[PDB]
């Protein structure tokens, strides 16, 4: 029994052992109690404005169109503190925690930024912070451990299975089924079982309730198209939500192409997966032909979730939103011709969604067209991921 | 699903309650998962509970994360799984076989579908490890309508209403994994719920005649048998005999 419906179209669900139904049932109830609450709304605004920098700014491209007919525009999620869009979403998900009376944060990480992200809202807040994270993440990404531990954070390496994030996930599910009176479970994304692809989204969804106002105000009318990376599906469905029911306004998700579909190395599970049942819900995913969860990749470690939100599964199936890959190469560009055209070094997951559209405005030169990219962070984390590369390239 | 209700039928005019250890298909490797198994039932083993090992058990913990790596290390597969059990079941014709599963597992070909080869090879029941009441009803109802018995568990946090759900769903027996120990089984033989099995931490004689003294039909082995196959990796010979031992006296404390 439950309040909202767990379910969009046939995809989402809370497949969890029973042990963990009291927890989501607890959690969904506080969610719309404080949905209604104005002194909830209040405080949560309060915090994204003074303390995370919103709104963030609706930038024009300037150079980067020349000799074609497209405009292009940014939201500039990477000026948000933190450097991406993830810090709306914990800060959020950090009150609810305190609205239940929880004193406790526990989440698991693996490119690192959701970990410093749970991180920071909880040293504001003054919720303890325990984060698992695969010894195989961890060795790679000593700067966002550090960061984390700055923030006293206790980062709690996992010594199982792949020592990788999919045995931090299931220590961290594991923690929650005996400490949840007492401790919140901040997912990281748009997925995983109800009610958490819809809080994840309701955190995120002023992305896109600025840009149209910005948009509106900027140029009169909505975009042609608002484009996104997809890894789990939060920063996609945070700009996407408000623009749903605006059905001349195209929603496109990009999803990484690693090193090719073909190649079978990318990751790419809503357009080239299969759907399965796993990480607590119904969703598109990469298995082998026998059930197995397989590993995703891309260059970008932001965009390694081998499954998707139920949610994007949904808008694709009935028509509403296209999907579509890039590949490492195509993002390595978009990510150059950036920093080169505008001044600015977007994250390597945002540089997939601003590939596809660089392709949108290079292929039809002549189509008039306004778009919207949503910049999902700053790239400085890959500044030596990219320089290894091109050097490897002799560039 | 019958198998069960022989069984408990059986143990009740002996006033014995039912030793039910559990370990992970094809771990450490095939033909010695097979002699282990075939030890346990030699050694007096009331029904077993097999794993089919996944890439992802997100409710295990670790001793049968292992055993399912060394599974997979082994090459081991569901198909390979279903051989198996076949196999076992041409051996041993009465024993009550039960399967502990992940939820992708049985949906990946069709759920079905799954359930109709379960009833081929001689699967007598089911527990979906991540599949709560709430999201149950297509694989309890392939379940019965092959035969075979939809197990559930309950847990310590359970409420009023998750014991009617339980009690009325569920066949072939109880999972029993706060509230009092006595109590939960009393509101469950009142809703007239399957035999309840008691598999918390089931890792001495005392708990076993713990278990039964206080009114649950038996009790399940989680991961104490799984701990000596890890202790005796390097000794097979000594392996079977400290099972053999362990199981042995585990089932004499039933009685
Ligand atoms: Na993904």
């Amino acid at each position: 029994t439950t309040l909202l419906n767990p379910y969009f179209g046939e995809f989402g669900g809370m497949y969890v052992p029973q042990i963990l139904m009291p927890a989501l049932n607890q959690l969904e109830e506080a969610f719309v109690s404080a949905q209604k609450d104005p002194e909830f709304q209040a405080q949560f605004a309060d915090l994204l404005k003074n303390y995370a920098g919103r709104p963030t700014a609706l930038t024009k491209c300037q150079n980067i169109t020349a000799g074609t007919r497209t405009t292009l525009y940014l939201k500039r999620e990477d000026l948000l503190h933190g450097g991406a869009h993830k810090t709306n979403q914990v800060l959020g998900q950090a009150l609810l925690a305190k609205r239940m009376g929880k004193s406790e944060i526990i989440a698991e990480t693996g490119a690192g930024q959701h970990g410093v992200a749970s991180a920071l809202a909880s040293a504001l807040l003054g919720l303890k912070c325990r984060i698992y994270m695969g010894a195989k993440d961890v060795e790679r990404q000593s700067p966002n451990v550090f960061r984390m531990r700055l923030m006293g954070a206790e980062v709690i390496p996992v010594h199982s299975g792949s020592a990788t994030l999919k045995d931090a996930c299931n220590e961290a599910l594991r923690d929650w089924s005996g400490s949840y009176e007492t401790a919140h479970y901040m997912l990281g994304t748009a997925a995983g079982p109800h009610p958490y692809p819809t809080i994840v989204r309701e955190f995120q969804r002023m992305i896109g309730e600025e840009t149209k106002a910005q948009i509106l105000d900027k140029e009169g009318r909505l975009p042609d198209a608002v484009i996104a990376c997809v890894g789990g599906g939060s920063n996609a469905i945070g700009m996407f939500a408000d623009f749903i029911n605006d059905t001349s306004v195209g929603l496109i998700g990009v999803e990484p192409g690693g090193h090719g579909i073909e190649t079978g190395e990318h990751g790419a599970p809503l357009k080239h997966g299969r759907v399965g049942i796993y990480f607590g819900m119904k969703a598109p995913m990469m298995q082998t032909a026998d059930g197995q969860i397989e590993e995703s990749y891309s260059i970008s470690a932001g965009l390694d979730f081998p499954s998707v939100g139920p949610q994007h599964a949904y808008l694709n199936s009935i028509g509403r939103a296209d999907y579509v890959s890039i590949t490492d190469d195509e993002a390595l560009e978009a990510f150059k011709t950036l920093c080169r055209h505008e001044g600015i070094i977007p994250a390597l997951e945002s540089s997939h969604a601003l590939a596809h559209a660089l392709k949108m405005m290079r292929e039809q030169p002549e189509k008039e067209q306004l778009l919207v990219v949503n910049l999902s962070g700053r790239g400085d984390k890959d500044i030596f991921t990219v320089h290894d590369i091109l050097k490897a390239r002799g560039e | 699903m019958e198998r069960y209700e022989n069984l408990f039928a059986q143990l009740n005019d002996r006033r014995e309650g039912a030793f039910v250890p559990f370990v992970t298909l094809g771990d450490p490797g095939i033909e010695q998962s097979l002699k282990i198994i075939d030890t346990l039932i030699d050694a007096g083993a009331d029904a077993l509970e097999l794993g089919v090992p996944f890439s992802d058990p997100l409710a295990d913990g670790p001793t049968i994360q292992n055993a399912n790596l060394r599974a997979f290390a082994a090459g081991v597969t569901p198909a390979q799984c279903f051989e198996m059990l076949a196999l076992i079941r041409e051996k041993h014709p009465t024993i009550p076989i039960g399967l502990l599963m992940y939820a992708n597992l049985v949906f990946n070909n069709g759920i079905d579908a799954f359930y109709a080869r379960c009833e081929q090879v001689g699967v007598d029941s089911v527990l979906v490890a991540d599949v709560p009441v709430e999201e149950s009803a297509p694989f309890r109802q392939a379940a019965l309508r092959h035969n075979i018995a939809p197990i559930f568990i309950c847990p310590p946090n359970a409420d009023d209403d998750l014991l009617r759900q339980v009690a009325s769903y569920g066949r072939g027996y109880t999972y029993l994994l706060a509230l009092p120990l006595h109590h939960l089984i009393e509101k469950l033989k009142e809703y007239h719920a399957a035999p309840a099995l008691q598999g918390f931490g089931i890792s001495s004689p005392e708990q076993v005649s713990a278990a039964v003294r206080a009114g649950a039909a038996g009790a399940i082995s989680g991961s104490a048998i799984v701990k000596i196959i890890e202790k005796n990796l390097a000794s097979p010979k000594q392996m079977l005999a400290e099972l053999r031992s362990f199981v042995s006296a585990m089932k004499a404390a039933s009685r």
